[PDB]
RNA sequence: AAAGAAUUGCUAGUAAUACGUAAAUUAGUAUGUUACGGUGAAUAUUCUAACUGUUUCGCACUAAUCACUCAUCACGCGUUGAA
RNA sequence: GGCUACGUAGCUCAGUUGGUAGAGCACAUCACUCAUAAUGAUGGGGUCACAGGUUCGAAUCCCGUCGUAGCCACCA
RNA sequence: AUGACCCACCAAU
RNA sequence: UCAUCUGAUUAAUUGUGGUUAGUAGUGAAAGACAAAUCUGGUUUGCAGAUAGCUGGUUUUCUAUGAAAUAUAUGUAAGUAUAGCCUUUAUAAAUAAUAAUUAUUAUAUAAUAUAUUAUAUAAAGAAUGGUACAGCAAUUAAUAUAUAUUAGGGAACUAGUUUUUUAAUAAUAUUAAAUCUCGAAAUAUUUAAUUAUAUAUAAUAAAGAGUCAGAUUAUGUGCGAUAAGGUAAAUAAUCUAAAGGGAAACAGCCCAGAUUAAGAUAUAAAGUUCCUAAUAAAUAAUAAGUGAAAUAAAUAUUAAAAUAUUAUAAUAUAAUCAGUUCAUGGGUUUGACAAUAACCUAAUUUUAAUGAACAUGUAACAAUGCACUGAUUUAUACUAAAUAAAAAAAUAAAAUAUUUAAAAUCAAAUAUAUAUAUAUUUGUUAAUAGAUAAUAUACGGAUCUUAAUAAUAAGAAUUAUUUAAUUCCUUGGAAUAUUAUAUUUUAAAAUAUAAAUACUGAAUAUCUAAAUAUUAUUAUUAUA
RNA sequence: AUAAUUGAGGUCCCGCAUGAAUGACGUAAUGAUACAACAACUGUCUCCCCUUUAAGCUAAGUGAAAUUGAAAUCGUAGUGA
RNA sequence: CAAUCUCUAAUUGGUAGUUUUGAUGGGGCGUCAUUAUCAGCAAAAGUAUCUGAAUAAGUCCAUAAAUAAAUAUAUAAAAUU
RNA sequence: AUAUAUUUUAGUAAUAGAUAAAAAUAUGUACAGUAAAAUUGUAAGGAAAACAAUAAUAACUUUCUC
RNA sequence: GAAAGAAUUAAAUUAAUAUAAUGGUAUAACUGUGCGAUAAUUGUAACACAAACGAGUGAAACAAGUACGUAAGUAUGGCAUAAUGAACAAAUAACACUGAUUGUAAAGGUUAUUGAUAACGAAUAAAAGUUACGCUAGGGAUAACAGGGUAAUAUAGCGAAAGAGUAGAUAUUGUAAGCUAUGUUUGCCACCUCGAUGUCGACUCAACAUUUCCUCUUGGUUGUAAAAGCUAAGAAGGGUUUGACUGUUCGUCAAUUAAAAUGUUACGUGAGUUGGGUUAAAUACGAUGUGAAUCAGUAUGGUUCCUAUCUGCUGAAGGAAA
């Protein structure tokens, strides 16, 4: 007879970075199928709607007054920020570089177009 | 008609599961609705297949049938597709072939319900009583003013527990969604939406 | 839209005729019946087949070949065999 | 009992590798015959046994039930 | 009257 | 071997000798024989063939200590990588663990409708879709003197239509591995603080063993909601754990042996005897139910309670007025089956073509369609009417329902507190059913108490509890016992103990011994 | 055929799945083959009894064997790989 | 010619060496062996069995619909006429 | 009127819309819009062709205007 | 007051999406459209996710170029999740990297691509059977039988009572369902050893249960007149068969008997017997297979041992506390 014997190994599918969390560019803080939860502040979501880090700073689950019936998943570049932001208001934003301060570094750099 | 036999297009095998003891306090389906006089479950939840309340059907006819406007109310369905391989193979090459309906009977439930013109009250008590002779659990007459099972020795009456409007109680404590939506709502937000 | 297999009349003033004519039977109606005339033919005897009279031979038939007659099978019923 | 092939025009047999609405025989109606029967010339009948599905189009097809020979055969 | 029936055709020395 | 049976001039039987055999001859063909036995001899050699198989593997002490999973494997009796293990180190070191803080709101309070602090409440950062719950959509089921659709029917005068049908709508009521709009707790996990540092990670260089698990608990698939079953998940033990308990007892209940020792706490479990160790309260049981392996639907007898009727029942005649209910009916007056099911009658007194029917101090009253047989059907005949009988109810009548603390009530906690809310607690018993095979088997003895009458017994069962008892706020106060003393007339009165139950382990502490490690020492002599 | 017959012989032929040198069918003769029937005979049996001899048993002589964790080696219920 | 040597080809249980999968609720026959989806799966992830699938898969989809679109008609020029 | 040259026309063909749930291309980009079901309908038309209609206007702006 | 716009809310993800199923989807991924047809591009990829490894999944970014878009920009194939394959060996490039004394070359590297190993981590380029002549290593780590576990099954019982039963459910009858018991059977499980034949039947011998067949007591029995019976209670003391056939348990049948119960006891019983069956080596028959052989087939034939040590039992002594 017949047997329904086969079925597919279970993809982990979920949360990998949890809330407070410090991730770093370029991390997935979930894995999912499907955008159940959508790209937020500070953050990018790959092809299969997976969605990861673009700044390093702390994973915050929030709302948006905005976009309503939704879910984010952004990553805050502080924790002492709230990253359902509020909107009319500077955007935090990181330089991330550090100055060639060796003599060759910097020549090496500007010389080269 | 067919509360003894589904007609479920795509039919299929089902998993045994459990008969649900409703821990919560249920009381859904154990409660005169349509009837004057009804049987209910006295026992611990039991599965009864559908031969079984077909011919409790049967029993509580005889007296129903010679009643003036009389009626049964049939309360519960055989839902439950049970399959069975039979007593003679070695062991799970497979499953089981499809065999009866059954359904889950909580501990309260009540299974029928009767009312004539000229019904007494005896006569049905009697009726139920042989209708229960054939079910496999323990039954229990039960009247308009006789109050709900819930337990095995608990009971309740529906009239006394509260009335409440959930949409002023989640206006009082509401849920984070809930506030989201009424943010959005509000001018700052959504006349910047800009969709 | 000249009508399948099949089949009918006719050898000369006949057939054919989109040639008419008359009568009888009608109170009354002929695509019928019985008569009249006008025009007016091809084709032919040589084969078979059928029907007849003359003849041959044969003939088991004779209410006569639409005769008569034979065996099996099937039905029912006797007698007598094998075992 | 899920599990291989078969359910046709009255009868038998169709058809096959799709490019589909066949055959005789029986029957009805003529004719032939003195009257049959052959023979001859004329018409009859397919839900090509049921669901659903496809290429432009399946008798055909896929897709499995109501139907036809069936399935026991590691015994010390 | 006895009295429901009849059946076969094939091709030359 | 014996008894028997068979060939016994033939394809006979046998002596001496020879020939053919180990890829191998011989075979009237059986894998028969080739030196006590061959589907292919023996010896020697290859050669210690090869063995994922089986067995064996020898002293002691110390410290740590598994797994039976996943993956792949001509792989499933194996082997590799991991998972789990060990050794020796390392540091930018706390990253490891655990817990808390995080939030919502209320009061007050202080500032500026504000936002800090405090306190209180709320299963209290974030994620999720289980239970739970629910019937929304989806998947299903029910019921409508609903409607509407057409109709099935229906007089009539095709219509209208009327008692069916289907769907679908309307309303109401339900359930589901693969529905979850409500929705747990566990859980996943976040940062900082905190406590573990004689402690955790993490990492370096190396060694392993395991990949047959088992049971028990819980939620499941399968299986018949069978299995010491089977398939995983989770927890624990076993495995690899000695000890106490569970009669015996791999896995259950306790608890972890370093060596003693045995005083003190105990655990689980127990305290009539066997067998270490006890005495009480209060119920209930009478069946040895039961007393460490709880057998059911159902019947019976009780018990409470809730109705209604109750202090007005067995005892007691009479069973009647339509009634003989009507119909059919050989037969049916109760009961023939069908069918019907309520109505008159109230003396002391009457005719064939007219006066509701009167309140008379009251028609009414199911007080019976003879309950029900009986019978040919009736008759006979029981027969609803119903009682005598009440120091009254406060409580001992019937007819039931019921078997409950939800509700209500009582008792108590918690908040404001001169009793406001919320939480908690309080509601059935016995017998029967009863049931196989060496032998009764609660582990055994045996246990249910009785004034008279011993110092003296009185469950050793079940239910709820105590460590005297009642009060009081574990600690008490009181007193009652229990004891004993005293000194008096066996009592008396005063005194005091003492009311801290007990057994119980290889647990713990204690008391000594050993080793190890961290931290101080002391002594003697990489000091 | 027997009191009564799953056997035997005869016969029937829905031959599950006979058939002609893997030979078909039918006889005689033969068979330590197999099945059945009859007669005769029996201790095979109803029903065993008796007796003889060799042992067995006892005395003397010589003197094995498989086995064997160690054994101070009962019954029953329960128990437990 | 044919024989022998050598090469080439045919052929072969004549014979010789070999292998004859594993899962399987003993084995065998049946069935299956890789991917993906849901339940199971117990509100993170993971989660089995010869478990349920009305299961699904071993792909499919592309060179394309072009060209024309500002200085022009005669005539004379070239400050755009 | 009409003749010859010269040419021009007529090769007759859909989309006219940033099209919008008929069929056509499924990768990119940019811009824009909303579907299905159901019910009242309607030549043939019917259970089943196509087609039409099927929520709400507070506020805001613009234009006319009493 | 009106128009017109911009729209806003509700509703919707049931439509649709290249294709399953789930997840997502109108902020649209879906649909129309213009352009285009390029990013279905080329080097370094951090870093995570997953994870034994080999592999796989997301992907910041750096650099070269392309495309569309005023621009912000977006684009390293498709809403996502399947759509695949190691090496080796050839091949075709490409490379400019080797070049065996040198120069060339041959060949090999490097990059690019290619066809299958679906028993789908692919043992080779290439391999099916049968053995009842069988053999060894083993396992009882997974079947034989017997015990155990279990109780569907089987056996018995009970409650209820539709329906029989002339007239009446409960004289006797008793469906379907219901609740148990039992631990006999057919299963199921693999937990016993799998050096347990006591190989399943007979004989010898019985022991035990009682769920009573007869025998004794007794209730009911319009279905007890009597007698036969029917049915139920107590009751296990005693007793419960001889043949024909069959290996047979069984059954049919004959003749009986008061009756010819039902079991348990390793389907009681061989270190006590038999050995007919099932049963190895010969063998033939039907059927199956190319065949060796095979078969729940049918059939002829065919080898079983043991001096008792312990327990137990049957008897019999000695010793002994009397």
């Amino acid at each position: 007879s017949r047997t329904s014997m086969k079925d597919s190994a279970g993809r982990r599918l979920g949360p990998k970075k949890y809330e407070g969390q410090d991730v770093s560019t370029g991390e997935i803080i979930m894995r999912q199928r499907g955008t159940k939860f959508y790209p937020g502040e500070n953050v990018g979501i790959g092809k299969d709607h997976s969605i990861f880090a673009l700044e390093p700073g702390v994973v915050r689950y929030y709302l948006d007054p905005f976009h309503p019936k939704r879910k984010f998943i952004g990553v805050a570049l502080r924790r002492d920020l709230k990253l359902p932001s509020p909107h009319f208001e500077p955007t935090v934003r990181r330089f991330g570089r550090f100055e060639l301060t060796n003599k060759r570094a910097a020549y090496k750099e500007e010389n080269s177009i | 008609k067919h509360e003894y036999a589904p007609r479920f297009k795509i039919v299929q095998k089902k998993q045994k599961g459990r008969v649900p003891v409703r821990t919560g306090g249920s009381i859904k389906g154990s409660t005169l609705q349509f009837g004057k006089y009804g049987l209910r479950l006295k026992s611990e939840g039991i599965r009864i297949s559908a031969q079984q309340l077909k011919e409790a059907d049967n029993a509580i006819m005889r007296y129903v049938r010679p009643l003036n406007n009389g009626h049964l109310w049939r309360r519960l369905c055989t839902n439950v597709a049970v399959c069975i391989k039979g007593n003679e193979t070695r062991m799970g090459k497979g499953k089981g072939g499809f065999d009866h309906w059954m359904v889950r009977v909580p501990t309260g439930k009540i299974l029928f319900e009767i009312n004539g013109d000229d019904l007494h009250e005896k006569v049905a008590r009697e009726a139920f009583r042989k209708a229960g002779t054939k079910l496999p659990g323990v039954y229990e007459f039960v009247s308009l003013d006789s109050l709900v099972r819930v337990g095995l020795h608990s009971f309740k009456n529906p009239k006394d527990d509260p009335v409440k409007n959930f949409y002023d109680e989640n206006a009082k404590k509401p849920s984070k969604k809930y506030l989201n939506i009424l943010k959005s709502q509000e001018p700052q937000y959504k006349l910047f939406r800009g969709r």
